[PDB]
């Protein structure tokens, strides 16, 4: 058995480098199938990935999107528990799928949601975004790259700090309130997911950049610990910086008189900053829109 | 300058306040992400176009 996968997987990557696409993956599936039929799982799997993974580096989108959808398949038939081993072969077939490839998404959201159902998280395993985050990124599905890198992990992070870096560059006219709709996003983000080393650590990736390129006028307060790069020229940015220290007190005072401060800001994020008073300062009642 | 006292001394004086004490949370605090039960409120739409250059 072990003898003659091997074998058969090099009469089939030859049927891919002659051309014989058709020939290669009939033949391969029906095989497959032979195998899910007696409950073989775990041979079906590896062919099944062996051949996705050719036809994926031979272009061949068409047999490579298939196969995947196959595999996945199996895995559910198999019931196969989410962790290293599952969750590498389908970054190992995410890195060869083409940015552009008409199906892309879907193939995405297959593997996700069987990290879902096969794990305990209920949006699915964070390394496996990691890698999905980065597909969809390169497709330029930024909003669906943000998504998975926000439930991703560290180099997630960095990935979604470049990603809205590079977005805020991309920006001809940049103004005062423009360097805050990129910038809240990482605080905001993080501070729902409760991850606030990620958003102090976004954040200050994204400051300093924003300090080496644009050059505004400021100045680092610190006390009992804690900075606040106070921008001279960005109050959007000082109010957002005050609003992670503030959650992180989990003090209904110091919410309220944030707020109180910063009346325009407070009916900018509203919505954002209900949320975030009923998740770090058991708010019920709802957020009185101040215009 | 003082052009941007006034806030200035607020930012300052907030986050003195505000540390007074260990808050509660610390930095490297990390809700686990096996607990993240939803995703808070959807962020605003950026009218600016993303892309990819070289």
């Amino acid at each position: 058995m072990g003898a003659k996968l091997a074998k058969t997987l090099q009469r089939f990557e030859n049927k891919i480098k002659a051309g014989d696409y058709y020939e290669a993956h009939q033949t391969l599936r029906t095989i497959a199938n032979r195998y899910v039929r007696s409950k073989s799982y775990e041979h079906a799997i590896e062919l099944i990935s062996q051949g996705a993974l050719s036809f994926l580096k031979a272009k061949q989108g068409g047999s490579g999107t298939d196969l995947i959808f196959y595999l996945l398949e199996v895995y559910d038939l198999a019931e196969v528990k989410v962790d290293d081993i599952s969750v590498a072969r389908l970054v190992r077939l995410i890195a060869e799928l083409d940015p552009s490839e008409p199906n892309l998404k879907d193939v995405i959201t297959g593997m996700n949601n069987w990290s879902i159902k096969f794990s305990e998280y209920k949006f699915g395993d964070p390394y496996l975004h990691n890698t999905i985050g980065s597909k969809l990124l390169e497709g330029d599905f930024v909003y669906e790259a943000e998504r998975y890198f926000m439930l991703g992990t560290h180099d997630s992070m960095i990935k979604y700090v470049d990603l809205l870096w590079d977005w805020l560059c991309q920006v001809d006219d940049i103004e005062d309130s423009t360097v805050a709709e990129f910038f809240s996003r990482l605080v905001f983000n993080y501070l729902f997911i409760s991850n606030i080393s990620f958003a102090h650590e976004s954040k200050d990736i994204f400051l300093e950049r924003f300090i080496e390129k644009f050059h505004p006028k400021y100045e680092k307060i610190d006390k009992n610990g804690y900075e606040i790069v106070f921008f001279e020229d960005y109050s959007d940015l000082n109010f957002l910086q005050l609003l992670l220290i503030t959650c992180q007190t989990a003090d209904a005072s110091y919410f309220l008189n944030l707020k109180n401060h910063y009346l325009d800001f407070s009916q900018a994020y509203k919505s954002e900053l209900e949320f975030l008073g009923q998740e770090y300062f058991n708010i019920v009642a709802p957020k009185q829109t101040n215009f | 300058t003082s052009a941007s006292g006034p806030e200035h001394e607020f930012v300052s004086k907030f986050l003195t306040l505000a540390t007074l004490t260990e808050p509660k949370l610390p930095k490297s605090y990390t809700k686990p992400l096996k607990d993240v039960t939803n995703l808070g409120v959807p962020l605003p739409t950026l009218k600016y176009k993303y892309k990819q250059n070289r």
